């Protein structure tokens, strides 16, 4: 039972900035890594990011839209995975998914960096801008 | 979309029968899919391109066409029926996992 | 606060903090300030001599 | 050590009028409260007004507005209380009384001897 | 000192609006008894502010949305002469008048005062019963400066007796000035006590001021039962009551930055009301005690931060574990739901006990081990 | 010199670069 | 499993009772009640609006009051002290 | 707005005595007592709280607007008159004899 309880988020002008937080219980955060994803509401889902692994390089990759927008770091010593998005546009809304990154690899098929999966979400968190 | 769609199929409510979603990149890299009724947290069909977590429905069958994913919903429910997501690398050698939205089951 | 300075060192040691934190708990205002000064000389002597934290330093002379 | 050193005792008759007084001591005078109350025998017992030193604001009970005046000397410590026109419905023991904490003055801890004033 | 915004704050209780300063806004220092002048004037509408409102001991300060003006003069055409009665001192008092004598005198306009006491009685209705009958009577009594608006003007003292603007009863469903007579008193005792006074000296020429009636002071009554009728009757009471229609807004907070909470490592006021986690990253004489104070409560922090094995700021990981008995949330709410303010609410009664195990105990074993 | 370094345990350290070098080699 | 962290800055107050200076703006210092000895104000003050948060005032019971009474008499009579004293006046 | 239990109570020493004073507003509630050619006394105040100086035998409240005083163990000193202020009112006076 890996509760994802992300909080936070909320109406706001075209230009301006806000903070959302990712708790997490029930499992390691000290090693595996997190993404965050959007889905506008008259969208499906779009990748945004994810932090990568402790020891993994501890880096950020950010997406085609959001880069340079947003940025995302983690708090393992309370389990917190933060999102600051600043300098908004107006697609940018819909409810904010944090999920835990998983690595997954195989021989045979090998390809770097693979692949990875979204296994335990978070319910949601609405964000909209005006 | 780099991992292009469908928009979306229909049901008979006992069909075993396929969807698919193409992009270049999953010939290079291994394939994502995903379950997602609106309204509740969205699941994850397919762990790796050949392997499923735990907890997927029993029903629900398919690997993949090569960089058409394509996999199989068996004993149709319709409440399950909701849509369904893909995803995979975005361009072959890069980490961005793009998220190629999904399609409606309907 | 004083107590354990008639007893044996080591045994005493234990309690330097009960004297650390004692220190610094117009007639005020000159006392305190006093005080303060006083804490403060204190504090740059040892910060002087290589320390930072209010218990043992053992260094090289 | 709070003590209303209250002061009275004349028999009057109808249509005079009558004065007694309520001298303080222990607290300071100035920064209290001060209430005057009338004790008659199987009536209720009316609150007739309050006095405040420091400005010597008065605040009379409606029913005696008109005949009842209170007033103070600071020096002196002591308030004055006065009723223009006695009847024989007057017919009471008058307290001088403080509360006993002024910040909230509705609680009459200290009381006078108290004055008798028959009609 | 935070400052409540709230528009309808009405002097006690909770305030949602709230925000933070140093130092408060211009605070004039206007003495005055019945009517309070210039100030500060209420936002929205007449906010009435009582203590207890059933309270017949307790001022009811009455706070204006508009300003009533009142204009005020001393006609009287004085001439100053000073004479000396001792080295290096001069008594001055009035030599003589050269016109007419005349009156001092206040003008408030009619038609203003009478709205103004409209919408006091719209608002003192909502604290009483709504069929009730509000009257306005002169005051009942005191010394001259509780029965007159006594105040300030261009040097003098004015008493005004205002028996024209508290005049009125109030039933339950043009250019005209009330003028109100005032005298002039040069023997003054302001903030009345025993034994002390002052000669205001007469100021030379006819005086005029202009000034802004922005708020009241009342009293009722009280007393019956049966009367169906309340009686506001101003009142000066204490010249603290003038302040207190000023410094509403205010409360002064000591900051207390040090804090303990629950975590997976072994060694501005903003965002208060944000919850903890998101905070984190997020984040003459008296002039001179009070820089000292200060001096010495930082000096008391990083006391604290010495014995603690925190040479460091903001953030250290200590190595005392947490007790299950210090209200256990398991971590997952107390660093999401919870702010601040409420977590050291939850702690506070324990704090001296991790401040206990925090101390150097824990730092012999392991700095001088 | 946050809590990186605090907890120091990575034998399979820079994972997209573990990968780099999985099946290339083979 | 869990271990206390001391967090140096958490925005935690408690409410107190403290001495306040006069700040004013510029100033012939001929102002009963001026000190001139007040320093000079924030040309833009550092207010900070908070976020979501109930704080429980009470006007009636604030030592802000206490203090601004007793420093306006102690300004009066500091103010009133090198003047005339008018003794044979009576 | 202040009423009281009847004015004509009358026990031996020793019982407990109970006087109830219903009142309509709100506020604090004062029980005081009046010996007989004595000033009176605060005995309780706030609704609960004894005066200085008083036995524990005075005590009682209600949360509701209907407040009784129980005097347990009346001794010789007992059997005043008994009124029940709540700000300026006081109600009719109970009297307590024997
Ligand atoms: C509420 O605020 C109002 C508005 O500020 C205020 O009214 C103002 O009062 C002052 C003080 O009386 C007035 O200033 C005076 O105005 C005339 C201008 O000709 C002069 O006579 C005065 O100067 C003489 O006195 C000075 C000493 O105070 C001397 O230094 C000087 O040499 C002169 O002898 C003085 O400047 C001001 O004009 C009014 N404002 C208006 C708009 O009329 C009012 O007093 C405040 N309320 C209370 C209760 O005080
Ligand atoms: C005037 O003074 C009173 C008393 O000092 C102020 O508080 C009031 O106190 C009474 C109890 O004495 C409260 O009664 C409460 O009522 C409800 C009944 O459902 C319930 O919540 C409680 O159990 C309690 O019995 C009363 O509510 C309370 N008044 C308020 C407004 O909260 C009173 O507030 C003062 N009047 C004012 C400010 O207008
Ligand atoms: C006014 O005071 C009352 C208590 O008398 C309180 O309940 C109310 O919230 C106050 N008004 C506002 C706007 O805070
Ligand atoms: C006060 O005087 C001014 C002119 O100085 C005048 O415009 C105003 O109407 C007067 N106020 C009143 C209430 O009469
Ligand atoms: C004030 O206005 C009321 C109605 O609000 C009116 O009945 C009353 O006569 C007015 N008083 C004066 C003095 O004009
Ligand atoms: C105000 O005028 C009324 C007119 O009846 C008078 O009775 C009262 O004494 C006056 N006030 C003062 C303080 O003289
Ligand atoms: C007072 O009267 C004198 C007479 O010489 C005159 O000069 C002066 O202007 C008058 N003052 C005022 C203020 O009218
Ligand atoms: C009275 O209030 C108005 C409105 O706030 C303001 O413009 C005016 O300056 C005030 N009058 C005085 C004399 O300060």
């Amino acid at each position: 039972e890996v509760q994802l309880v992300e909080s936070g988020g909320g109406l706001v002008k075209p230009g301006g900035s806000l903070r959302l937080s990712c708790s997490a219980s029930g499992f390691d955060f000290d090693n595996a890594w997190m993404t965050w994803v959007r889905q506008p509401p008259g969208k499906g889902l779009e990748w945004v990011g994810r932090i990568t692994g402790p020891g993994e390089g501890w880096s950020v990759d950010y997406a085609a839209p959001v880069e340079g927008r947003f940025t995302i770091s983690r708090l393992n010593s309370i389990n917190f995975l933060y999102l600051e998005m600043n300098n908004l546009r107006m697609e940018d809304s819909g409810l904010y998914f944090c999920a835990r990154t998983g690595k997954y690899y195989d021989f045979w098929s090998g390809y770097p960096p693979g692949e990875e999966y979204f296994q335990d979400w978070g319910r949601g968190t609405l964000v909209t801008v005006s | 979309y780099e991992l292009t769609q469908e928009t979306g199929v229909s049901v008979a409510l006992g069909r075993t029968v396929t969807i698919t979603c193409r992009g270049d990149s999953l010939r290079s890299h291994y394939a994502s899919w995903y379950q997602k009724k609106p309204g509740q947290a969205p699941i994850l069909l397919f762990y790796g391109k050949n392997n499923r977590p735990s907890g997927v429905p029993d029903r629900f069958s398919g690997s993949a066409s090569g960089n058409r994913a394509s996999l199989t919903i068996s004993g149709a429910q319709a409440e399950d029926d909701a849509e369904y997501y893909c995803s995979s690398r975005d361009k072959s050698g890069s980490r961005l996992s793009v998220f190629g939205g999904g399609t409606k089951l309907t | 606060f004083l107590g354990a300075a008639g007893s044996t060192m080591g045994a005493a040691s234990m309690t330097l903090t009960v004297q650390a934190r004692n220190l610094l708990s117009i007639k005020q205002l000159q006392a305190r300030v006093l005080a303060v000064e006083h804490y403060l000389r204190d504090q740059q002597l040892l910060g002087i001599w290589g320390c930072s934290g209010k218990l043992i330093c053992c260094t090289n002379v | 050590q709070v003590q209303l050193v209250q002061s009275g005792g004349q028999m009057k008759k109808p249509g005079e009028s009558m004065r007694i007084s309520c001298r303080a001591s222990g607290y300071e005078f100035i920064d209290c409260t001060l209430n005057w109350i009338r004790l008659a025998p199987g009536k209720r017992p009316e609150w007739m007004g309050w006095l405040k030193p420091r400005g010597g604001a008065v605040n009379y009970a409606r029913p005696l507005q008109g005949r009842v005046t209170m007033t103070r000397d600071v020096y002196s410590d002591t308030a004055f209380l006065e009723l223009r026109s006695l009847t024989v419905d007057d017919t009471a023991v008058y307290f001088c009384t403080r509360g006993k904490n002024c910040d909230y003055n509705w609680d009459f801890e200290h009381w006078g001897r108290g004055t008798p004033v028959i009609v | 000192i935070l400052k409540c915004k709230d528009k309808k704050f009405n002097g006690t209780g909770p305030c949602p609006s709230v925000s933070t300063v140093q130092c408060t806004h211009g605070i004039k220092p206007v003495v005055s008894t019945q009517l309070l002048l210039n100030g500060s004037l209420a936002e929205e509408e007449v906010i009435i502010r009582s203590e207890n409102i059933t309270n017949n001991a307790k001022n009811i300060l009455v706070q204006l949305n508009t300003p009533v003006q009142i204009n005020c003069t001393r006609p009287n055409n004085n001439t100053v002469k000073s004479i000396r009665i001792g080295p290096g001192q001069a008594f001055y008092y009035t030599g003589d008048i050269i016109g007419d004598i005349r009156q001092a005198h206040c003008n408030v306009s009619k038609a203003t005062w009478n709205e103004t006491l409209g919408k006091v009685v719209k608002q003192l209705r909502k604290h009483f019963g709504n069929n009730t009958i509000i009257r306005f009577a002169q005051s009942s009594g005191g010394d001259l400066e509780v029965t007159t608006h006594s105040f300030n003007c261009g040097g003098e003292f004015f008493y005004c007796n205002t028996s024209g603007l508290f005049n009125s009863t109030w039933i339950s469903n043009s250019n005209d000035s009330i003028t109100l007579p005032c005298r002039i008193k040069q023997i003054i005792n302001m903030w009345q006590r025993i034994g002390q006074a002052m000669y205001a000296p007469p100021i030379q020429g006819v005086i005029r001021c202009v000034s802004n009636i922005t708020g009241l002071i009342l009293t009722r009554d009280g007393g019956s039962t049966n009367s169906t009728t309340e009686t506001f009757r101003p009142g000066g009471g204490d010249m603290r009551d003038n302040w207190r229609s000023e410094l509403y807004k205010y409360k002064v907070v000591k900051i207390e930055p040090l804090g303990v909470a629950p975590t997976r490592c072994k060694r501005f006021l903003g965002a208060a009301g944000s919850t903890m986690g998101a905070a984190s990253m997020t984040l003459g004489i008296k002039q001179l005690q009070a820089r000292v104070l200060a001096v010495e409560h930082y000096l008391r922090d990083q006391q604290l931060l010495g014995i603690w094995g925190c040479s460091g700021k903001l953030i250290c990981c200590t190595n005392v574990p947490w007790n299950s008995s210090w209200s256990n949330r398991d971590l997952s709410e107390i660093w999401d739901k919870m702010t601040w303010l409420q977590w050291d609410k939850e702690i506070s009664n324990y704090t001296q006990i991790i401040y206990g195990l925090l101390e150097e105990s824990q730092n012999q074993q392991e700095k001088n081990e | 010199q946050d809590l990186l370094a605090l907890d120091k345990w990575a034998s399979l350290w820079n994972w997209f670069d573990i990968t780099n070098w999985l099946w290339y080699i083979k | 499993n869990l271990w206390v962290t001391v967090y140096y800055g958490v925005p935690v107050w408690k409410d107190a009772e403290t001495t306040l200076f006069c700040a004013s703006d510029a100033k012939e210092k001929h102002n009963v009640w001026a000190t001139h000895a007040c320093v000079p104000t924030d040309p833009n003050p550092q207010e900070i609006h908070l976020e979501n948060v109930i704080e429980e005032f009470n006007m009636w019971k604030n030592n802000m009051v206490e203090q601004m009474h007793e420093d306006i008499i102690s300004l009066w009579d500091q103010s009133l002290k090198p003047c005339v004293k008018l003794t044979p006046l009576c | 707005v202040l009423t009281q239990s009847p004015g004509t109570l009358s026990l031996s020493p020793g019982e407990t005595a109970i006087i109830s004073c219903r009142t309509s507003q709100y506020g604090s509630l004062a029980w005081y007592q009046q010996r007989p050619g004595q000033a009176p006394r605060l005995v309780i105040y706030s609704g609960s709280t004894r005066a200085a100086g008083i036995p524990d035998r005075f005590s009682g409240s209600r949360w509701g607007p209907d407040y009784n005083l129980t005097i347990s163990n009346l001794e010789s000193g007992d059997f005043g008159v008994y009124y029940c202020q709540q700000y300026e009112f006081f109600g009719q006076g109970t009297k307590v004899q024997v």
